[PDB]
C-alpha cells in the first residue's frame, strides 16, 4: 500500500509483499481442492462451485486433477493458465529426471524444483507471480501417502490433509474431526461429499455430480493415478444427501 | 556414434490371427566376442506398441527412452483410450527422427521395428493404463484382430520407411523373408506363427555367426503385450554327412 503494492520485487517499510498478499486473496476466492491421505491411499477432490451458472458446459469437462508420472496427483486453485504452465513446467522436469537417472523424480525433489520455479517469478519487476496454489502428492504401500502444498509465494509444506480455495476453513473443521489414517478411501468419498454439501452453499444435490471431479492413487487403483469411476461415486453421492436430508 | 560397438542381429515381427509375434535372439556381440547373452532387444512403448531393434545397443537405447518419455507424456494429457498414440504414430516419429539425423550425417546405427495394434475397439486396456505393475502375469480368450488393424513398419539408418505383413531385420531378411515370402499366410494361429519363426530363428542360428538361440517372443495381442519366457531353440544338424569322421574320407587329395 502507499505506493509500495505496485510492484512484487519491492518491500513495504514493514518488509511485506502486497502484490503477494493480493494474490492469495484471488486464490482463495477461487474453486476448492482438497486433498485427502486415507489408510489405503489419497483422495484429491475438486469442487468448481464458480460454473454454477454455467449450464452449457460439457459435463464433467473441466478437470483440475492431472498426474506427473502416473503415480503423482497434481491439482491447484487459482488462475488456469498459471496453474497449467506449473503442471507443465511439473512434467518437464519429471521427463528431465528419468531421461538423467532412469528412474521417476522423488515426491520431495519435484516438490522442490516446483517452488523454485514457482519463487522465481517473485523476484523481478517486469514478470508477473503465478496465481495459484498447487497441491502434490502420491501414495505407497511402504511409504504411505506425501502431501505437499505450495504457496504462490514458493513455500512447500507436508500435510496429512489439505484444503484450499474457497470454504476452506470450513472444510479444515470438518475434515479434522475424524482420523482418516485408519479409514479407507471408499468410506471418505461419502465424508467428503457430506462436507462438500454442509460447506459449499452453492452446491446441492443436483448438481453434486457435475461440478465435483475426484480422483485417487490407492491399493485398489494398483498405486497408479486413477479417476474415481460414477459406479462408484454415484452410492457415495446418494448416501450423503440421504444423509444430510435427514438432518 | 561413428559406428556399432556392440550390437544386435536381425529382428523377425509377423501378424497372425491374434496380432503380432516379434523375435529376437537375446544376445549382444562386441565385434567377434559374443560379451552380453542374456540382452533385452524388444521394448514396449505402450500397451498396443512394442519396438525391435538391430545394431548398435547404445542407439536402440536412446531411442528407448525417447519413446518412454513420449509415450508418458502422451499418457499425461490422455483423457480417452483414443487419445494413446498408435503404432503408426510411432513409426512416423521414428522416421522423422532417422531423416534428420540423417541429414546431419549423425545417424543412429540401427534398423527399427514398431509393431503393434493400431485400433482400439477390440479391448479396454488404455481405459486405466499401469506402467509399473503387469496385471497380465484371470486368463480370457484372445480376440481375433483383423488384419488391416495391425501395423508392422520398418525404418533403416537412411529414413527409409514402410510397412507390410511382416517385417525382418539383420541377416533375417535374406534367410527369414525367403521363408516368410514363401510359407507366409493370414490368420495364422499362434502356434503355426510360432513354428514358422521358429524355423526361421534356426536357420539364422545355423548361417548366421552373431545369433544365438537362446529366443525371446514377444505378442501384442487384445491381452496387452506379453514377454514369453525365453527359451533355448533346438537346433541339431541336418545331415549326417556332417558328422562323419574325417579319417573316415579318403586319406589323398583335398577332402576336408
Amino acid at each position: 500500500s502507499a505506493g509500495y503494492d505496485l510492484s512484487v520485487s519491492t518491500f513495504s517499510p514493514d518488509g511485506r509483499l502486497y502484490q503477494v498478499e493480493y494474490i492469495y486473496k484471488s486464490i482463495n476466492n477461487n474453486n476448492t481442492a482438497l486433498c485427502l491421505e486415507c489408510k489405503d491411499g489419497i483422495i484429491c477432490c475438486c469442487i468448481n462451485s464458480n460454473m454454477d451458472k454455467n449450464k452449457m458446459i460439457k459435463k464433467n469437462s473441466y478437470n483440475r486433477i492431472y498426474h506427473v508420472n502416473n503415480n503423482i496427483i497434481i491439482t491447484y486453485s487459482g488462475f488456469d493458465g498459471d496453474a497449467r504452465n506449473i503442471i507443465d513446467r511439473a512434467r518437464s522436469e519429471a521427463n528431465t529426471y528419468y531421461y538423467n537417472f532412469h528412474t521417476n523424480i522423488p515426491l520431495h525433489i519435484l516438490v522442490n524444483r516446483i517452488s523454485l520455479y514457482i519463487h522465481a517469478y517473485t523476484l523481478y519487476w517486469h514478470m508477473r507471480p503465478f496465481a495459484a496454489s498447487i497441491i502434490i502428492s502420491s501414495f505407497n504401500e511402504k511409504d504411505k501417502g506425501d502431501i505437499y502444498c505450495i504457496e504462490p509465494n514458493g513455500a512447500c509444506y507436508k500435510y496429512s490433509g489439505i484444503v484450499i480455495g474457497k470454504n476452506k476453513e470450513m472444510f479444515k473443521t470438518e475434515i479434522e474431526k475424524k482420523d482418516y489414517k485408519d479409514i479407507n478411501v471408499r468410506d471418505a468419498i461419502e465424508d467428503i461429499y457430506k462436507f462438500i454439501l454442509t460447506s459449499d452453499d452453492h452446491m446441492n444435490k443436483n448438481n453434486l455430480q457435475n461440478l465435483v471431479n475426484f480422483s485417487w492413487i490407492c491399493k485398489e487403483s494398483s498405486y497408479e493415478f486413477q479417476n474415481i469411476h460414477e459406479e462408484i461415486l454415484t452410492p457415495a453421492l446418494n448416501k450423503a444427501v440421504e444423509y444430510i436430508e435427514k438432518l | 556414434t561413428l559406428g556399432p560397438v556392440v550390437t544386435g542381429t536381425s529382428v523377425i515381427a509377423i501378424k497372425y490371427k491374434h496380432g503380432i509375434m516379434i523375435a529376437a535372439d537375446r544376445k549382444a556381440s562386441y565385434g567377434s566376442y559374443a560379451k552380453f547373452q542374456n540382452v533385452e532387444r524388444i521394448f514396449k512403448i505402450n500397451n498396443k506398441t512394442v519396438m525391435g531393434f538391430s545394431g548398435e545397443l547404445a542407439d536402440a537405447q536412446y531411442l528407448h527412452e525417447l519413446l518412454t518419455r513420449k509415450n508418458i507424456n502422451n499418457l499425461s494429457e490422455k483423457k480417452r483410450k483414443e487419445d494413446m498414440y498408435t503404432p503408426q504414430h510411432y513409426h512416423s516419429y521414428v522416421s522423422r527422427v532417422f531423416y534428420v539425423r540423417k541429414n546431419r550425417i549423425d545417424p543412429l546405427f540401427n534398423n527399427i521395428i514398431i509393431a503393434g495394434i493400431n485400433s482400439q475397439k477390440y479391448d479396454n486396456n488404455d481405459d486405466n493404463v499401469l506402467l509399473y505393475t503387469n496385471k497380465n502375469n484371470n486368463n480370457e480368450e484372445y480376440k481375433e484382430i483383423h488384419k488391416d488393424d495391425l501395423y508392422i513398419g520398418f525404418v533403416d539408418m537412411h529414413g527409409t520407411n514402410f510397412c507390410d505383413d511382416y517385417i525382418t531385420t539383420g541377416y533375417a531378411r535374406y534367410f527369414a523373408l525367403t521363408l516368410l515370402r514363401d510359407h507366409y499366410k493370414d490368420n495364422m494361429t499362434e502356434e503355426e506363427a510360432r513354428i514358422l519363426i521358429n524355423e526361421c530363428l534356426r536357420i539364422l542360428y545355423f548361417r548366421d555367426a552373431t545369433s544365438s538361440n537362446f529366443i525371446q517372443i514377444v505378442k501384442v495381442t487384445s491381452k496387452g503385450v506379453e514377454y514369453e519366457e525365453p527359451y533355448i531353440l533346438p537346433c541339431v544338424l541336418n545331415s549326417a554327412d556332417y558328422v562323419y569322421p574325417s579319417t573316415l574320407l579318403p586319406p589323398a587329395g583335398c577332402m576336408w
